[PDB]
């Protein structure tokens, strides 16, 4: 939620990609959340 | 056990030293096939795996490591890494070839942007002459 | 082992952290001054330390100047970016024949 | 005033926020503040790189020094026009395309010059370089013409 | 080819009850220094990984992987990165770009 | 000497049986009653108890001084309302003081803590012309601050220079 | 949720009793499927493809192969329920 | 630097001094403490005693130095509880912190060279001495002579600028240039073995997996940087000769960082893959060094301290896991969540910060050097997408394959996670987020 | 209820209890001179300078631990140069 | 304590190709009702086999094999608490030596099952000790 604060509240390039990568970052993780290769394959197609 | 102990040594070209091959990795005479010595081939290890993956065995086996699928003396097959259940394995054959998808998909493709761009030039447009805006001089009129 | 050794645990049975596995005494010594001469002296009173660091590289009297020099430039029919490190009249201007054939760059 | 009520509920809201920020200024903060004076800080004119000797080197760091200060001074006359350029495009918010015209040329007169001064000379910049740089700059001027027009 | 299914479940058959011995040892486990059981395969692999080099002989096969795999993206990524600034350069002393009209000005 | 473990030895007893593909193939019945047995221990008939000298390790002095006045309000409405209800009043009065704390300290900052052009690195508000409709004070309008220099001042034009 | 080994018992023999290729009478937990039974190779894949669609599980081929009787298809249910009582 | 480093040479004595290696540490915090509190440096030479000073560069690489060293001492403890060699340990430490702070302190280049390679023996030491494996005698040896054998001409090189210049001096020394080509090899080849190019790299993994953490960290955080701060002093007098030969080492540091990191998806070793990933990110420093904009060595010395410390920090979690395992790869390794839940949060925090992490200092260097190579050429861009996007491929794979799935289940009983390697953690992590915002010390040395 | 295998997090929560309190050991001091240096020393006020007047190295700043710092522990630009 | 063998038999072929067959069949057909029609016409289908001898019965086994793979689904209906469905293996116990290595403090909040524990500990030396020997 703070990573999505963060990327709509800004106008400048630098700070959406803060948003950008933070937001990538942990909806991957919350992708591999669940403990099977199944949500690890979904987690890499997801972060690439 | 160290790396230089348990090594890879040459390449046998011996049916008996295939044999006490076959016995120091834990495969059978039958099971044990070395790559050839092509300069890129890998002297004194067994050729292994290479199917469509490793999820295509079977998890109901009782393995001994199920996070791998694998016994416990029975040797890592050579490329593990791009077999492996992250990289290009599958449970069931693939239905077609792998360029029927490409070529349906990219057919898809061309058919759209043929059509899309062959329609550019002619765009739908309601009965509307033009946008009526106050630019300084226009002496635009009315129909009263 | 019976639960009341389990309900009263013993002073004397000890989890060891990181630092020294020999001696107790030793554990809660080295993680108190370990953590004040990292988390208190470096990453606090250090991070205030900078926070209130001097002007050491000039970028605040550099903000001040450009706000001074675009009020005199503005001012006059200078211009707010001068183009020429120095006047052109201090420019000697060596002539062709005294150059001939020298590789000129720009 | 209280035209709508969302504007009296914000004014209101406004109010509860300004007043106790306002009275711990004006009642704490502002006494027991002694009265300090702190200035802006003038620098003398070295003498330039033109009238360097070629073996010293005591007057090339002074000359490469305010070489640097007249960079860092024209880095923000530059940002600075920057940002006058963005805050009339804010404060004109339907109707930049006109009022920003100008600040617009002036931002741009403003890069051209400072790329004719400090453009390609890189990281490592002396009062050196440039120099060499306008007066091969001046010598292309005088010989081929402006730059851009061929030659 | 039963049989040699037959003996192949039978080492499977014993390597499996090593692997229930060993994997699940009181002693082993209550020394409190951790570690991994001893896996044949597992090392083989890592030693596969490291001395590999002793196994590589200059072949035609092998030469062709090295110069169009490695050496020929090389050869043409430095070709086409010394053409365009070639061109660029070209361009920019001829004096055929204006200063207000160049690119990446860094401003 | 030093336990990690504490004097317990570490060994596993749950035994093979906690995989799913080896109880599915056959197996012993000892083995059975070892697994009925094992997970009839691992079914808890009361839940874990409090124990004081983990809490007294696990809080530092600090925060027990910043929470012992919270604490006690906490403490004198226990009675009243019961122990669950009292600690949402107590939790929730602590967190609105945070709240209000930090929206006032966010106002004062952006109110005499702005960027001034004397500096730079602070909170550089830039603030778009509010618009006018009829029955607000100056209808016919036209925009202030059209001077160039007047654009992005940062109290520049109120400056003793 | 939570099983005993009557409730399995009680099912397993209630979706048997449903088959109509099995007679109601004669049959028993002890009871085997080839030949004290008239239900052929291919019918003992229908009884545990039933067992699959009630018990939520799917049951290899070797699986399939090494049960005979309920009763030991009453022990197979009951290890992957990890009932045990 | 004479307070810094008479403190150091009067901190030696407690070496021979038993049981005070906690104390060793504790006063090198101290110094970094304290060389936190001496920040006044700007672009030219301060602090100026007895040829020792320095500039806001030397500042960074003196302060990165020492606090990888104070790190090292703390990741070491299994010297200090195996008694194996501790004070020998400690002071090869203090030895090579002296070295290394009298290599970044150096007004001229020749203390540079000298200290340069008098840090190669007490890492050389560390390696031959306090590894693991039976191949420690084929890494220090790669090691020394991949770094010898392009060092010794650029000897030559430094007494052919003196006698041209007459003087070592980084200042007097700006004026000159040259345009010799073998000088210019001379002068770059032995910081383009040092920081690992593609095609030289060889000597990096078998350093690093081979070595200890207290040597695979002085490794990765420093040591690779001698071969940038190098360069950073010594392209300023060579620019017309970097001009003429850039394009060859901008192509080969492109692709290499391209194929470097299609390399790390194809390996198992934990300790190799961040030896890989040392290479791919320098890549990226080495191709924003060479183009000599503003904007490139800016960025260039914030992407060296940033991934010293990020790599660092992932060679710290690769020894945790290994001393608890017996033996690191990918497949025993496999999913440690399940083990040690809290290191799972490090391990994110610092694998992500190898790639671009948000509010790191990685992202800050990595989004100003790619400014310098778009701006160079956009013919570089096709092989920059490719090398970001295999990077973040292959950096989330460590993470990804170590961090999560079903154990092993061929392990025993391991300790769990202390005090010590979670403060170790912290003090990676925390600094890669608390000097953005300050980052003009670590951006502008110019 | 049922008895969940976890792993122990005595030292995770350890940990962040010895870093929360030499955090706040580390920041009280630290809000205490920076309240003290904003409330009753005040920061100064700019100004001209004056004809006759040559100002000092730590006149030209404005926070008061600024002036101490330039004034007392760091050298001034003119040293260094 | 046995495991399956890796041996093959006609008799195995023939089941699997009928569930696989059926499970193909149910997952192209929603209802039940159509599903049992068309499982009844499949049962009709390999009944009028049975007659033919072992290498007729080879050939149409592959060649049953084959338009099996041929009219495959794409997504075929699978138990997800099964092996290969979406909720096959949604966490992952850890073994139980991890409540070994507790603190003291936090071992105070299960005495009663810590000492079960350690019964259990050496009731499993001993099986351990009877089993596999010393
Ligand atoms: C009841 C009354 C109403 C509620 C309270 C109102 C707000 C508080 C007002 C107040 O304290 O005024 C006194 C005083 C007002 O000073 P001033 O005259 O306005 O300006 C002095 C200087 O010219 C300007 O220098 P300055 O340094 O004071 O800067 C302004 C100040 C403004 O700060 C605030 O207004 C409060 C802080 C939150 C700001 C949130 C912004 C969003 O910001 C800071 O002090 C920055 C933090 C300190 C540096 C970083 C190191 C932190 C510790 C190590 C880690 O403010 C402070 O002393 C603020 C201290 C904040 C940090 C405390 C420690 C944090 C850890
Ligand atoms: C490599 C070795 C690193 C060793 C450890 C270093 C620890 C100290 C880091 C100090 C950096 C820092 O935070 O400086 C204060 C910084 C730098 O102070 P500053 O405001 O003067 O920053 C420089 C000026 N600008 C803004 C233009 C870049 O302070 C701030 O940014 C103010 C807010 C601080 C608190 C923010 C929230 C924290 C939670
Ligand atoms: C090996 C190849 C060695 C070539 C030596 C050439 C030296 C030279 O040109 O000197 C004369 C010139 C002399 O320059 P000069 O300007 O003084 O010329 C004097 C001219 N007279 C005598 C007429 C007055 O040297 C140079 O131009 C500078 C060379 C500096 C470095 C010298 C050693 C070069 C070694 C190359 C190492 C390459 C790195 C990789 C190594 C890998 C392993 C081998
Ligand atoms: C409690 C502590 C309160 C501290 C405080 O008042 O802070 C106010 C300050 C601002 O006030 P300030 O900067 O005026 O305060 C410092 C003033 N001096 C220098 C005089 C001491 O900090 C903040 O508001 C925090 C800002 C954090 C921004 C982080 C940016 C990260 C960007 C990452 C993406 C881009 C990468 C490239
Ligand atoms: C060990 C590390 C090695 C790193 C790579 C080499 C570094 C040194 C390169 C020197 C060559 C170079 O860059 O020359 C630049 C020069 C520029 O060209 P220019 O001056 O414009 O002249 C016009 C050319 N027609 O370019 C030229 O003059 C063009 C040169 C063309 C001839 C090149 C011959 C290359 C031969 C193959 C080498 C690579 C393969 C080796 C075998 C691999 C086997 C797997
Ligand atoms: C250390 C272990 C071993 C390492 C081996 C790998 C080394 C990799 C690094 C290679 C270094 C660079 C090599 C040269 C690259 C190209 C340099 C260049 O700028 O070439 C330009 C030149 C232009 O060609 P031209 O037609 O003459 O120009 C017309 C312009 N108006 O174009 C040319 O001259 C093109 C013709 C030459 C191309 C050479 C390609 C060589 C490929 C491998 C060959 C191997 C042996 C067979
Ligand atoms: C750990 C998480 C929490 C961190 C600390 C958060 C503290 C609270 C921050 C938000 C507070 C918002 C409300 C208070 C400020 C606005 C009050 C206001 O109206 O002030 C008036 C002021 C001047 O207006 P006037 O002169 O009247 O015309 O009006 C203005 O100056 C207009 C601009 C107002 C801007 C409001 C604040 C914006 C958000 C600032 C966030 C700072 C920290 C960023 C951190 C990023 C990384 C996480
Ligand atoms: C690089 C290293 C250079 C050589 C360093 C030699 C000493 C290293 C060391 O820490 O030795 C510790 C050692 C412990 O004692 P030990 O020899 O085991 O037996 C006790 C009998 N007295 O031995 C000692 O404690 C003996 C101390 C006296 C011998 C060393 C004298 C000083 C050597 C130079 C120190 C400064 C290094 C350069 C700056
Ligand atoms: C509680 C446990 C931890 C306590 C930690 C206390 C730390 C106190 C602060 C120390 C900061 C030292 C920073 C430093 O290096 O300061 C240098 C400075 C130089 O002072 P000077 O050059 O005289 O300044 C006038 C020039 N304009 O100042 C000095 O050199 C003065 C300090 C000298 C210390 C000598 C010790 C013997
Ligand atoms: C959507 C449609 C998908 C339909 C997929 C299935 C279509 C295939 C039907 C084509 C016909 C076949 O493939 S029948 C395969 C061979 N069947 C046989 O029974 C082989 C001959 N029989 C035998 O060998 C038998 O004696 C045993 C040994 C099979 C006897 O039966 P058991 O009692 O099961
Ligand atoms: C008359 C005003 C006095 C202000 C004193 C401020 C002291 C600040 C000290 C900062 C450095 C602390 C290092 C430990």
């Amino acid at each position: 939620v703070l990573s999505m604060m963060l990327l709509i509240i800004s106008p400048n390039l630098i700070s959406i990609l803060l948003g950008w990568d933070g937001l990538g970052l942990v909806s991957y993780c919350l992708v591999i959340y669940f403990q099977n290769i199944k949500s690890y394959n979904a987690g890499m197609l997801t972060a690439l | 056990g160290w790396n230089k102990d348990y090594k890879p040594g040459p390449y046998p070209q011996t049916e008996k030293e295939r044999l006490a091959a076959a016995k120091k990795y834990y495969l059978l005479p039958e099971e044990y096939k070395p790559y050839a010595d092509d300069g890129l081939g890998y002297g004194d290890y067994p050729k292994l795996g290479y199917g469509l993956g490793v999820e295509a065995k079977d998890s109901y086996y009782p393995w001994d490591y199920p996070e791998h699928k694998r016994n416990q003396h029975e040797p890592i097959s050579a490329d593990h890494d791009l077999y492996s259940e992250d990289r290009w394995s599958q449970a069931e054959p693939p239905r077609y070839s792998n360029a029927y998808y490409f070529a349906c998909f990219l057919g898809v493709m061309s058919g759209c942007l043929a059509l899309y761009y062959w329609l550019d030039d002619k765009k739908m447009y309601r009965p509307v002459a033009a946008k009526q805006y106050p630019s300084p001089g226009v002496k635009h009129y009315t129909f009263e | 082992l019976t639960t009341e050794d389990f309900a009263n645990p013993s002073p004397k049975n000890w989890q060891s952290y990181g630092f020294d596995y020999k001696d107790q005494v030793e554990d809660r010594k080295a993680t108190k001054s370990t953590f004040f001469v990292t988390v208190t002296l470096c990453l606090v009173w250090g991070s205030f330390y900078w926070a209130y660091l001097p002007d050491t590289q000039f970028r605040n009297w550099a903000q001040r100047e450009g706000f001074l020099e675009l009020r005199r430039r503005e001012l006059a029919g200078v211009d707010l970016v001068s183009p020429n490190y120095v006047d052109p009249a201090s420019i000697t201007l060596p002539s062709d024949e005294d150059l001939g054939d020298t590789e000129i760059i720009i | 005033e209280p035209r709508s009520p969302m504007a009296s509920f914000a004014e209101s809201v406004l109010n509860v926020i300004d007043g106790p920020i306002t009275w711990f200024r004006e009642s704490i903060v502002e006494p027991n503040q002694q009265k300090q004076n702190w200035y802006h800080q003038r620098f003398r004119r070295v003498p330039t790189i033109d009238q360097c000797y070629t073996d010293d080197a005591v007057c090339r760091f002074e000359a490469d020094q305010q070489f640097r200060r007249d960079r860092m001074v024209d880095n923000e006359i530059v940002n600075i026009l920057r940002q006058r350029f963005e805050d009339c495009t804010l404060y004109e918010a339907p109707d930049h395309m006109v009022k920003c015209r100008p600040l617009m040329d002036q931002y741009e007169k403003a890069t051209e010059n400072w790329f004719i001064k400090y453009g390609d000379l890189g990281g490592y910049a002396n009062a050196k370089t440039a120099y060499m740089k306008q007066k091969h700059r001046l010598i292309w001027e005088r010989r081929h013409g402006p730059v851009g027009s061929g030659m | 080819e039963q049989e040699f299914i037959k003996r192949k479940h039978e080492a499977t058959l014993k390597l499996r009850q090593e692997f229930l011995k060993q994997s699940s040892n009181p002693y082993r486990h209550a020394t409190g220094e951790g570690g991994t059981v001893f896996d044949a395969g597992l090392a083989r692999f890592q030693a596969m990984r490291v001395s590999n080099y002793e196994h590589f002989k200059p072949t035609g096969k092998s030469f062709r992987t090295g110069l169009f795999a490695v050496v020929l993206p090389i050869a043409l990524y430095a070709w086409a990165l010394k053409a365009e600034r070639d061109g660029r350069e070209e361009k920019y002393r001829t004096g055929q770009v204006a200063y207000k009209d160049r690119q990446f000005k860094f401003i | 000497g030093a336990s990690e473990t504490g004097g317990v030895k570490p060994m596993v007893i749950a035994g093979r049986m906690v995989r799913e593909r080896e109880r599915l193939i056959g197996m012993s019945p000892e083995e059975r009653a070892w697994r009925k047995q094992w997970l009839k221990d691992q079914e808890l008939h009361h839940g874990p108890r409090k124990v004081p000298a983990l809490e007294l390790e696990l809080n530092n002095p600090i925060k027990r001084f910043y929470r012992a006045p919270l604490d006690k309000v906490c403490n004198v409405l226990e009675p009243v309302l019961g122990f669950q209800r009292a600690y949402t009043v107590r939790f929730w009065t602590g967190k609105a003081l945070l709240a209000l704390t930090g929206i006032y300290a966010g106002a004062y900052y952006f109110k005499y803590n702005q960027n001034d052009w004397t500096r730079k690195g602070g909170w550089r508000v830039i603030h778009s012309r509010k618009q006018c409709v009829p029955g607000d004070e100056g209808y016919p309008k036209v925009s202030d601050r059209s001077a160039p220099s007047d654009y992005a001042a940062r109290g520049f034009n109120e400056s003793p220079l | 949720p939570p099983l005993s080994l009557k409730l399995i018992n009680e099912r397993v023999l209630l979706v048997l009793k449903l088959y109509d290729k099995i007679d109601p009478s004669k049959l028993n937990v002890e009871s085997h499927f080839i030949n004290d039974l008239g239900l052929d190779s291919l019918d003992h894949v229908e009884v545990i493809m039933a067992m699959e669609d009630e018990f939520g599980f799917e049951i290899p081929d070797s699986d399939a192969e090494k049960l005979l009787k309920p009763a030991d298809i009453i022990k197979y249910v009951a290890d992957k329920e990890d009932v045990y009582e | 630097m004479l307070k810094i480093i008479f403190f150091l040479l009067f901190l030696i004595p407690f070496c021979f001094i038993n049981n005070m290696y906690w104390m060793v540490q504790i006063m090198m915090f101290f110094i970094s403490f304290i060389f936190l509190l001496m920040n006044n440096f700007m672009n030219y030479w301060s602090e100026i005693s007895y040829f020792l000073g320095c500039d806001m560069l030397s500042y960074g690489l003196i302060l990165l130095s020492l606090w990888i060293c104070s790190l090292m001492l703390l990741a070491s403890e299994m010297i200090n509880k195996h008694n194996n060699y501790k004070n020998l340990f400690l002071l090869n430490i203090i030895i090579l912190l002296l070295l290394l702070i009298l290599t970044f302190s150096s007004m001229s280049l020749f203390m540079f060279y000298l200290f340069f390679e008098s840090s190669l023996i007490p890492t050389l030491f560390l390696i031959l001495g306090w590894g693991y494996q039976p191949e420690r005698l084929q890494a220090g040896l790669y090691l020394l002579f991949y770094t010898l054998l392009v060092s010794l001409p650029m000897l030559i090189g430094i007494f052919y600028v003196m006698n041209k210049i007459g003087s070592m001096n980084f200042y007097l020394m700006n004026n000159f240039m040259f345009n010799y080509d073998l000088l210019y090899f001379c002068l770059l080849c032995a910081f383009l073995v040092k920081m690992p190019m593609f095609l030289v790299h060889l000597w990096l993994p078998k350093a690093h997996v081979e070595a200890p953490v207290s040597g695979s960290m002085i490794l990765a955080g420093i040591m690779l940087k001698l071969g940038g701060y190098g360069m950073l002093r010594v392209i300023s007098f060579l620019q017309l000769m970097n001009l003429k030969y850039s394009f060859v080492w901008i192509s080969i540091s492109l692709v290499g960082g391209v194929l470097v990191s299609l390399v790390c998806l194809r390996q198992t070793d934990l300790k190799a893959l961040i030896a890989y990933s040392s290479v791919a990110h320098m890549g990226i420093v080495l191709s924003g060094l060479l183009t000599m904009t503003y904007w490139g060595l800016c960025g260039s010395y914030t992407l060296m301290i940033a991934h010293g410390l990020c790599s660092s920090g992932l060679f710290c979690l690769a020894n945790v896991s290994y001393e608890r395992l017996g033996s690191r790869s990918m497949l025993i390794n496999k999913g440690l969540l399940n083990f040690m839940p809290s290191m799972t949060l490090w391990w994110f925090l610092l694998s992500s910060a190898n790639m671009a992490a948000p509010p790191t200092l990685n992202l800050l260097g990595e989004i100003s050097l790619l400014n310098s190579i778009v701006s160079w050429s956009w013919i570089s861009m096709i092989l920059l997408s490719f090398l970001s996007f295999f990077s973040a491929a292959y950096t989330l794979y460590l993470y990804s394959f170590s961090q999560h799935g079903k154990l092993f289940s061929g392990v025993y009983s391991f300790s769990s996670g202390k005090i010590r390697e979670y403060l170790l953690m912290l003090l990676h992590w925390l600094p890669l987020n608390l000097l953005i915002l300050k980052s003009e010390s670590f951006m502008l040395w110019l | 209820h049922q008895m969940i295998i976890k792993p122990s997090r005595f030292q995770w929560d350890k940990f962040k209890d010895l870093l929360h309190f030499y955090v706040m050991l580390g920041v009280i001091p630290v809000t205490a001179l920076v309240l003290y240096a904003n409330i009753f020393v005040g920061p100064a006020q700019l100004a001209e300078i004056p004809e006759g007047y040559e100002p000092k190295h730590w006149e030209y700043e404005k926070h008061p631990i600024s002036r101490f710092i330039s004034r007392y522990i760091l050298n001034s630009d003119q040293q260094n140069y | 304590a046995q495991v399956p063998l890796a041996i093959v038999s006609h008799k195995r072929q023939v089941c699997s190709l009928y569930k696989r067959a059926l499970r193909n069949l149910e997952s192209w057909y929603d209802r039940r009702n159509v599903y049992r029609y068309r499982a009844v016409q499949l049962r009709a289908r390999f009944d009028e086999n049975r007659s033919k001898d072992l290498g007729e019965g080879i050939r149409l086994l592959a060649c049953g094999q084959r338009e099996l793979f041929e009219t495959r689904h794409f997504q075929p209906r699978n138990f997800a608490n099964s092996a290969g469905g979406c909720a096959f293996e949604r966490e992952v116990i850890p073994p139980d030596w991890v409540l070994d290595y507790w603190h003291p403090l936090e071992k105070a909040q299960y005495p009663e099952y810590f000492a079960k524990r350690e019964q259990r500990k050496k009731e499993f030396v001993t099986w351990w000790e009877k089993q596999y020997g010393k």
